[PDB]
DNA sequence: CTACCGATAAGCAGATCTCTCGATTGCGTAT
RNA sequence: AUCGAGAGA
């Protein structure tokens, strides 16, 4: 996003140590009746659980 | 009118004072304002008894057919038999 | 047994504990009948454990009490705690009464509030 | 209880290892009682023989107002089952109500390890 | 450390405890609360503003036909003349309402309009045995009256004490009508806060106008509504933001977050019934044992390991709760077609008779034989669809009498929260329906294989 | 014949093509009974529903003026009906909003609460009613206040 | 027989009296709730009474 | 969800075989294990992966966002 | 005849391995 | 940061 109270683009960044692929993005507008920007979307991330040593069965 | 320790006005129902809390010969109903002379109330005889539990002690120690009866006692029990080979079921009265 | 025990003894060293017990060793002459008779003669016995049932017929023609007490047969209740007539008769006379005279006259007392 | 556990006892001490078909050293699970690897001669026993009674806060099983200890059982029923007396094994499965009796003695056991798990815990503490 | 616990609950399903406390001294006292502070009242001076009665009515209702009780006659003399020797004055219904509305004017928020005995009448109304609802002050009278006697039994030691933790004496909070509990005391709240602003309004600015809808909207804006938001507030947190307090024990951890882990979680979080977070912090470990009262309703496996052990417990799959009030209209019709006697004329008391009771409301007495034969009867009309009075739902909890065990009676039930369960009526062999009440009475074989003769009756 | 089988065959065909008449396995919503008939009793059954008969238990709470035994005039604010809406938006005349649409946009899923407040003025001299919308109320899914 | 006067109200006269009858002793001695005689375990044949009272017991040394 | 195209404890492709399953259990009023005896499948490991198949992505597909519903 | 020391009924201070997730003050007020 | 629900040994 670029900020206007600071003329630079600032990013987000991911904080999990776990990496993941991003399953879907999701444009949410706000339900005011005024057409204003984007302002929440929703980010679903997948990780792989492949069965490894130490989780049980 | 009296039971036990307690006495009630006859027209009233209402529990009447203590016959020796009141002045002689007229004890008066707080709502009947009535008249109850001092006779005839001789024995106030209440006798009780402990509670036959209240003393715990070592002596104290020391001493398919299902018949049902349906509407009344008058009326016969109703037997609701059930054969187990067949399933086949009744009821006999 | 266990932590609660543990906890009288180490954890908090209580004066008063839940099973106060003392062993007694006996003499190797005293038989076990002997034994028994004086575990019978030590142990204490209440009032309520000779009385069979009380009657308190209580009359109001100035308000009287007839407390008649009933006990247990004397060839039970002496067998059975070693307790006679005299000494019924004793306790009776100074201990029970006195504490019934007592126990009435705080409940009359208490009334009067 | 002293009854019924005589009658356990008996039962465990005739069947075991005599009435089994597979014998020490092949029968594993006896192997495995005897050695010390898993287990004891008491799980062998539940398994092989039977259950036993059902031991609750060091009683049997707690009975209702009205003398039932289950609705399946009569009110005052002088039975060893009634009571909690499980005459099955996990080998050959047991009935309902011995499944609710032993239900309730293992949710006894559970809810005493949970407590005695902590239960000893300021002692150390207080001491040290 | 006797009692008698009543939990009585509104038609709106909305709970009123009141309990019976017993003092050494012989005299009975009435314990409720209002809101979140307790309130102590003679019982004879409840059981006296309930309707016009003499003292005679009291100890004859009281006490049966056993004037020979001198426990009985002992203790009810004992309150009548405490009462008596501590009210000198109020020799009638309307002196003790009067002075019950003066006793309580401003812990009831009452306008001044209300007169006192109005007042007198609304503690009345919405206190004592709010469950017989207004207009049932008879019934009130003769409810108190038999818990009076049950007391006495209980401190007699005629009575056994019906254990709380027993799931023979409980019920479930279905959690819907909580959530109607809750809108009703927040609207209730709503209301208060609208008089509250026209009071801030009389007290600040001259300017009103009960006639001007300018001026209601003008003040309906200055007031909060968004119970929604409160609502949503509640299912959030869990926390219950009462101003008044339910009849409830805990305030927080109301509502759990449905987790997803998978099919079995999602399921399982919809047939799981709490005791209560008061339990959770405790070391009394009576409440969390299995009970046999929970045969057929509490699953014996299903709950968890650790904290929650035997308070978290699941129902039985088969266990049904009953969300509606059975049609109970036309069955007090029907008993006493079958040998029932009128409580309004009978005149019987102790636990000598059994007091046919519906949905907690007296309806006559009748011998201990007569009533077995009574249950039975309704039960075999109950299975057998045929009478219309009688719905399958309905809960026939017979009480035989015993030695020292429990009080006995017959305890007709209906209504919401009941727990029930499909059990298969052995003659005509059709499916009845069984609560935890009624079930710790009747013989339920496991199995087909096993039915004993006389014995087994589902 | 069989003590139980896989039902492989009517089970992929019940995958392909969910019913058009009824749920299959009827137990899985007799399980959820409770909760659906205790949220459904609240606005539905004989008398109106439990939130009318709550707000005919409450009645009226009253307050008075004071000026020129005698008070003032009386005013009797009062409630004797409760509608619940199944949700709807605004985005013109209102549409469904279902709960997928609340799962998507994380937000709650609640109708619309209405009461008629009774102004009553004087012991029934004139009454001035008015509904009014009390925020949003949460509503349980698969209940009466809701589109499923 | 018991009197009183009449100026009172009514006693119970059960209760109280029951209590008396619990509180009241027949034959005690200071602290010692009872003596009871176990199996002879290992091999020594011992009492053990509930409470403690030293002083108390060493006047009985004829049996202890 | 979608048939395995191995099974897991040999390594036999049995994900060729689960259309001819369902075929052989439909048209020929084959039971199960005459099905999958003559699938070719003898092991009982092979087996159970065809027979015990659940087939869940019929169920996931009528969720489609890329369509008009 | 009153001061001082016990002695039980009442009041008051205090602890009883790791890790996730969810939620977060009510009115009032002067422009 | 605090209090509520739950989970692992
Ligand atoms: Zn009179
Ligand atoms: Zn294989």
């Amino acid at each position: 996003y670029f900020d206007d109270t600071l003329n630079k683009t600032k990013i987000k960044t991911y904080h999990s140590s776990e990496p993941a692929y991003i399953e879907e993005v999701n444009l949410i507008g706000d339900e005011s009746n005024k057409f204003q920007e984007l302002q929440t979307v929703s980010i679903k991330y997948r990780i792989r659980r492949t069965p490894q040593i130490g989780d049980k069965f | 009118s009296v039971v036990g320790s307690l006495i009630f006005c006859l027209d009233c129902g209402d529990l009447l004072e203590n016959p020796n809390a009141v002045l002689g010969s007229n004890v008066e109903c707080s709502q009947c304002k009535a008249i109850y002379p001092k006779s005839q109330f001789s024995n106030l005889k209440v006798v009780t008894t402990t509670a036959d539990d209240a003393f715990p002690s070592s002596l104290r120690a020391k001493k398919n057919y299902h018949t049902l009866q349906l509407r009344s006692a008058d009326e016969g029990a109703t037997v609701f038999y059930t054969c187990t080979s067949c399933g086949y079921k009744f009821r006999t009265n | 047994l266990g932590i609660p025990r543990l906890r009288e003894i180490v954890m908090t060293a209580s004066a008063a504990i839940k099973t106060p017990q003392m062993t007694l060793p006996i003499w190797n002459d005293v038989s076990d009948e002997q034994a028994d008779t004086f575990c019978k003669s030590i142990s204490k016995v209440l009032l309520s454990e000779v009385i069979d049932k009380v009657i308190v017929t209580e009359t109001t023609g100035a308000r009287s009490y007839v407390i008649h007490m009933r006990f247990f047969d004397n060839n039970e209740y002496s067998e059975e705690y070693d307790v006679s007539k005299e000494e019924l008769q004793n306790v009776i006379s100074n201990q029970f009464i006195h504490l019934l005279e007592a126990a009435i006259v705080k409940e009359i007392k208490k009334q009067k509030r | 209880s002293s009854k019924v556990n005589a009658i356990t006892s008996q039962v465990v001490s005739k069947c075991v290892p005599d009435g089994t078909m597979k014998k020490f050293p092949c029968n594993s699970m006896q192997a495995m009682a005897l050695s010390g690897a898993k287990g004891s001669n008491v799980n062998v026993s539940q398994i092989m023989c039977l259950l036993g009674q059902q031991a609750l806060e060091g009683r049997r099983v707690p009975v209702m107002v009205s003398g039932k200890t289950l609705p399946s059982f009569k009110p005052y029923e002088t039975d060893a089952m009634a009571g909690g007396y499980v005459k099955g094994r996990f080998y050959s499965g047991i009935k309902p109500q011995e499944y609710y009796f032993h239900c309730m003695a293992g949710r006894e056991g559970l809810i005493d390890t949970a407590v005695k798990t902590s239960r000893s815990g300021y002692l150390q503490r207080c001491l040290t | 450390h006797y009692g008698i616990q009543i939990r009585s609950v509104r038609p709106d399903q909305t709970s009123q405890t009141n309990v019976l406390h017993y003092l050494n001294d012989g005299q009975v006292t009435f314990r409720f609360s209002w809101r979140k502070n307790e309130y102590l009242v003679p019982v004879v001076m409840i059981l006296k503003a309930l309707c016009h009665t003499s003292d005679r009515e009291i100890f004859d209702g009281i006490i049966g036909n056993d004037v020979k009780d001198s426990f009985l006659t002992d203790r009810l003399e004992l309150l009548l003349r405490g009462f008596k020797k501590r009210y000198p004055h109020l020799q009638n219904r309307t002196q003790v309402l009067q002075y019950l509305g003066d006793k309580f004017r401003v812990v009831f928020q009452a306008s001044p309009d209300q007169s006192d005995l109005e007042v007198g009448q609304e503690v009345l109304d919405r206190i004592v045995l709010v469950h017989l609802g207004k207009d049932g002050s008879q019934d009130k009278f003769r409810m108190l009256l038999f818990m009076i006697r049950k007391l006495y039994s209980l401190v007699a030691g005629e009575c056994s004490p019906d254990n709380p933790d027993a799931t023979q004496h409980q019920e479930v909070l279905l959690g819907g009508f909580l959530y109607g509990m809750i809108l009703k005391e927040k609207i209730d709240e709503y209301l208060q806060n609208i008089i509250a602003q026209v009071r801030m309004d009389i007290n600040r600015g001259m300017a009103i106008n009960f006639k001007d809808k300018r001026y209601m909207s003008r003040v309906l804006m200055r007031v909060n509504e968004n119970i929604g938001s409160k609502m949503q507030y509640f299912l959030s947190t869990g926390n219950l933001v009462s101003q008044s307090g339910l009849d409830l024990q805990q305030v927080s951890g109301y509502t759990v977050v449905a987790e997803k882990i998978n099919f079995y979680r999602f399921i399982s979080h919809f047939r799981m019934v709490h005791r209560g977070s008061f339990f959770a912090q405790l070391k009394t470990t009576t409440v969390r044992k299995l009970l046999p009262e929970s045969w057929g309703f509490l699953c014996p496996v299903h709950t968890p390991d650790g904290s929650p052990c035997g308070l978290l417990n699941h129902f039985a799959h088969k266990c049904r709760i009953s969300t509606q009030q059975s049609d109970v209209s036309r069955i007090p019709s029907i008993l006493y077609s079958l040998g029932v006697a009128p409580a309004s004329h009978t005149f019987a008391a102790g636990p000598s008779l059994c007091c046919v009771q519906i949905d907690g409301k007296i309806i006559g007495w009748v011998s201990h034989e007569q009533g077995k034969i009574i249950a039975d009867t309704l039960r075999y009309w109950k299975v057998e669809g045929k009478t219309p009075g009688l719905p399958i739902d309905l809960e026939i909890g017979y009480v035989p009498p015993s030695t020292r065990g429990q009080y006995p009676g017959l305890y007709l039930f209906g209504g919401h929260s009941r727990m029930l369960r499909p059990v298969r009526y052995l003659p005509l062999d059709k499916e009845d329906i069984v609560g935890p009440f009624e079930q710790v009475y009747m013989n339920i074989a496991v199995t087909p294989q096993e039915i004993q003769n006389n014995v087994h009756t589902h | 014949a069989r003590t139980a089988d896989f039902r492989t065959l009517e089970r992929e065909s019940r995958f392909i093509n969910p019913p058009k008449d009824k749920s299959a396995f009827p137990l899985l919503q007799e399980a959820v009974q409770p909760h659906i008939g205790s949220f459904n009793a609240l606005t539905e059954g004989p008398d109106g529903g439990l939130l009318n008969l709550g707000v005919k238990d409450i009645g009226e709470k009253v307050i008075f003026d004071g000026k020129p035994g005698y008070l003032g005039n009386k005013l009797s604010v009062s409630v004797e009906q409760v509608s619940i809406a199944k949700p709807m938006s605004n985005d013109a005349v209102e549409r469904k909003v279902y709960p997928s649409e609340s799962r998507q946009r994380l937000t709650s899923y609640r109708g619309k609460l209405l009461l008629k407040l009774k102004w009553s003025v004087n012991n029934g001299e004139e009454n001035l009613f008015e509904v009014r919308d009390c925020g949003g109320l949460p509503v349980m899914l698969q209940s009466n206040r809701c589109h499923l | 027989k018991l009197e009183l006067a009449a100026d009172t109200e009514k006693l119970l006269m059960v209760n109280i009296v029951e209590e008396i009858c619990r509180k009241s002793i027949i034959r005690q001695i200071p602290h010692i709730d009872r003596c009871v005689h176990p199996e002879p375990e290992n091999g020594k044949r011992v009492l053990v009474t509930e409470g403690v009272n030293f002083q108390a017991m060493w006047d009985q040394e004829a049996f202890i | 969800m979608i048939v395995p195209v191995r099974c897991f404890s040999c390594g036999k492709v049995v994900g060729d075989k689960w259309e001819s399953y369902l075929n052989l259990l439909q048209e020929d009023e084959l039971d199960e294990g005459t099905a999958l005896s003559r699938l070719g499948l003898k092991r009982y490991c092979c087996r159970r992966m065809i027979l015990t198949h659940v087939d869940l992505i019929e169920k996931f597909l009528r969720y489609n966002p890329l369509e008009k519903r």
